[PDB]
């Protein structure tokens, strides 16, 4: 009901997700790679808080159901000889920005849909890293402190307050430190850093545990551009009992641009560069497998940035190797510059590339895979659109 | 006598305007038979006098 | 054609049979959002009002007489009632159980809850022309003051209080130790007064109020301004585009951004920046009365009740038309520019 039409377009609420439609012709310009870019005089912020008004929240993601989920922009069903690189807007101050991929030399007013969906991923209590035994001997002088802890909802957790030494060899920040709990399974809730400057980020995160069940944990920390020697360190875990879903070697930190979303940004390990209209299969160190049927995997899609990185979406399969395919796009060469959000993992749960969404049926596929209809369900929520048309003065006195 | 027994006229007036207007006023206790009570104190003593 | 709800905002389910005098939001120490109606049909309403819009009918208490106000205690546990019935109440809302708590000699037209460093007690206001103070267990009360005629309209934000009487009576209150005259004000309004309601400056402190009366005129005052002959101004409102000059019925600011909205006979609600003297918003027509109005903690929520507010006596009720409770999303609309 709440629609916004302005130049060339018209967000509507449906109830649970955006509708959007051209409102004229489009012609196809300057196509590479098969595709052509189009930018839209909307951004996120627009359809979610100063466009429309969304029940009596001030944000869209304001809302109960909607503050967990991701915001997807995806192609629609019923466009026949339309495809769309579908994406994440994990921004709202940017001008969502299309990849058409089409051979016709223009698309009529109304034909080009695409939906705005809120994906609801697989909770964190499906995924947790896990600590690998080894050979480690106890050190001469202990090294940290370690104190069991309740943690989330009454649940066995564990503080650990540690310096971490680094090596010379790796550069990797580590420490052993006597557990006076054991575990097999962990979530990591949250690293402190504390060196020479203060408050320090995080790579990557493993702990190792002994062979000989002594209690002893190994942490190692990988560190992005952390020159210091010692950095104080506090690291609170979850306790993990049973197995989970997924099985995760090594811990990744939280996702920056989508907080408190279950979501993996998978950031440029090696600085590569790409000429335009080429392609990339790059390789990411992640990898994972299954702790336990409905199937569970990771859809691997971009994000969204003033200058996108567009991805070819796929599918992130249990003991396969986790590769990006980036596609250039751009009339400039792309240099990957490192730290920066190249792709997402969002878990998910489906029945068995050219990822669509039926605003009918709420049927969601990628590829062959059928998305879980309970990931982008959430309750019809009545809202409003903004207007402001006026703005007169008062019409004062003053005695 | 109490209540709103008196027919409701809009007083006439005039002010000016941002150009010169003449005004009536919508609200019953501008008129001068009703100027010392309140709008709830009249439809208080009329809901006492079962005049709805 | 149907105007009932020309701005198509969502309608509070259960709403008063009879007209609705009375709006206040909960405050922020509850989470959610309750609202609070008292009508002229006796009752009190509680509903809860969720982020999606939805509204589920709580809980209800009664006077014997029209309910004239309603306030919250800043805990949220209480819920205080004035009354047609000379009396005030205070709601237990975990035990849903009512009991007195001020007597008066006439209608209680006013009711507020302050909460102070040394003292926690309501405000009273009564056309019997006190303003008195109960501590919620006790027949007496803690104080008495005279007031200059019936008390029509009260605002508090502690520390500070503004009462409006009849023949144009405006007094600002002290309540830092204990309650006390500041200043009688000489009235910026030259007809009855109706409403009022205190603002804060940037640092979240009451530095004056507005004021509204019968003819369509809002009066905005701070206590001390700078340029007293120029900072405070009046502003023409709720009139047609002859000119039809209407009674301003409700005044609300907003908590956070500082604008307000006025409500008025005409059927029309407006939004305000008393700052760049500017108005933001002029509604529909409605096809009666809005008689009351109310932010919620935040100001995500503006509620206003539609209801004959007896504007032209008698003469014009019709008690077979239904009430409504209007709630419309504010965040965007009442920022400034
Ligand atoms: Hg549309
Ligand atoms: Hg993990
Ligand atoms: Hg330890
Ligand atoms: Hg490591
Ligand atoms: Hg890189
Ligand atoms: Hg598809
Ligand atoms: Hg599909
Ligand atoms: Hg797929
Ligand atoms: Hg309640
Ligand atoms: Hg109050
Ligand atoms: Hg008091
Ligand atoms: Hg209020
Ligand atoms: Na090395």
């Amino acid at each position: 009901a709440p629609s916004i039409i302005l130049n060339h377009w018209c967000v509507t609420w449906q109830g649970h997700h955006f509708l959007c439609r051209n409102l004229s012709n489009i012609k196809i310009l300057n196509r590479r790679n098969g595709y052509t870019t189009l930018d839209l005089p909307l951004t996120l912020g627009d359809l979610t808080q100063y466009r429309l008004a969304h029940g009596l929240s001030e944000n869209l993601m304001a809302l109960s159901p909607y503050s967990w989920t991701i915001p997807f922009l995806v192609s629609s069903s019923e466009t026949p000889g339309i495809e769309l690189l579908p994406k994440v807007i994990n921004d709202f101050g940017t001008p969502l920005s299309l990849a058409i991929k089409t051979n016709l030399p223009s698309i009529p007013a109304h034909q080009l849909l695409f939906y705005i969906i809120f994906l609801r991923p697989s909770p964190l209590t499906s995924m947790s890293c896990y600590a690998r035994p080894l050979s480690l001997a106890s050190t001469p002088s202990t090294n940290g402190l370690c104190q069991s802890v309740s943690v989330l909802d009454n649940k066995p957790g564990l503080l650990i307050t540690t310096p971490l030494h680094r090596d010379p060899a790796s550069g990797k920040y580590t420490s052993n430190v006597q557990s006076p709990t054991t575990f097999n399974l962990f979530r990591v809730l949250y690293i402190k850093l504390s060196g020479e400057e203060g408050m320090v980020k995080v790579k990557h995160l493993t702990i190792d545990k002994d062979s000989l069940q002594e209690g002893f944990l190994q942490l190692c920390l990988n560190m992005c551009g952390v020159s210091y020697e010692t950095l104080q360190c506090e690291i609170l875990l979850e306790l993990v009992q049973g197995p989970t879903n997924f099985i995760f070697p090594a811990a990744f930190p939280p996702p920056v641009s989508l907080p408190h979303r279950n979501c993996i940004e998978l950031t440029c390990d090696t600085e590569r560069c790409l000429k335009p209209g080429d392609v990339m299969k790059l390789k990411h160190r992640l990898l994972y497998e299954l702790g336990q049927t409905p199937q569970n995997a990771f859809l691997i899609v971009g994000a969204h940035s003033p200058e996108t990185v567009w991805i070819s979406p796929s599918l992130w399969l249990p003991g396969q190797p986790l590769y990006i395919n980036i596609i250039n796009l751009s009339h400039k060469p792309l240099l990957l510059s490192r730290h920066s959000i190249l792709a997402l993992a969002i878990p998910i749960s489906y029945t068995r590339t050219t990822i669509c969404y039926s605003g009918n049926s709420r049927v969601l596929t990628c590829g062959a895979a059928h998305v879980l209809e309970a990931h982008f369900k959430h309750p019809p929520i009545t809202s409003r659109a903004i207007t402001d048309g006026g703005e007169s003065p008062m019409e004062w006195q003053t005695l | 006598p109490t209540g709103t027994t008196i027919k409701f006229n809009p007083p006439t007036g005039t002010d000016t305007m941002v150009t010169n207007i003449s005004t009536k006023h919508q609200c019953i206790t501008a008129m001068k038979e009703y100027e010392s009570k309140s709008l709830e104190e009249l439809r208080l003593e009329d809901y006492q006098a079962n005049r709805k | 054609e149907d105007n009932h709800n020309p701005m198509k905002d969502i309608e509070v389910t259960s709403s008063p049979d009879d007209s609705i005098g009375c709006l206040s939001f909960s405050p922020p120490t509850l989470p959610g959002n309750f609202l609070i109606a008292g009508s002229w049909a006796n009752d009190v309403r509680c509903w809860e009002v969720q982020d999606s819009g939805q509204t589920i009918p709580k809980a209800q208490q009664m006077h014997t007489g029209p309910v004239l106000d309603v306030c919250w205690s800043d805990d949220g546990s209480k819920v205080f009632t004035a009354s047609c019935d000379k009396t005030a109440k205070m709601w237990d809302l975990n035990s849903n159980q009512a009991i007195q708590i001020a007597q008066h000699d006439a209608p209680v037209k006013t009711i507020h809850w302050i909460k102070a460093p040394n003292y926690s007690c309501v405000m009273t206001g009564s056309w019997d022309k006190t303003l008195k103070f109960w501590d919620t267990r006790s027949s007496n009360p803690m104080m008495v003051l005279q007031l200059p005629e019936r008390c029509y309209c009260a605002d508090v934000i502690y520390p500070m209080a503004v009462v409006a009487t009849a023949e144009r009576g405006l007094i600002v209150y002290q309540l830092e130790n204990q309650p006390s005259e500041f200043r009688r004000i000489e009235s910026p309004l030259k007809h009855q007064h109706r409403c009022v309601a205190i603002f804060k400056d940037k640092q979240n402190k009451p530095t004056g109020f507005a004021l509204g009366s019968i003819e369509g005129r809002v009066a905005i005052h701070y206590i001390n301004p700078p340029n007293p002959a120029k900072d405070n101004f009046t502003f023409k409102c709720h009139r047609s585009n002859p000119q039809d000059i209407y009674a301003v019925n409700g005044i609300a600011f907003h908590p956070v951004h500082g604008t307000l909205a006025t409500v008025g006979s005409d059927g029309r609600f407006s939004f305000w920046d008393k700052d760049a003297r500017t108005k933001l918003k002029t509604s529909e027509q409605l096809d009666q009365p809005i008689a009351a109005c109310c932010f919620n903690h935040n100001g995500n929520i503006f509620a206003y009740a539609s209801s004959y507010d007896w504007s032209k006596g008698h003469e014009f009720y019709n008690p077979q038309k239904k009430n409504y409770i209007f709630l419309r999303n504010a965040a965007e609309e009442l920022k400034p520019r």
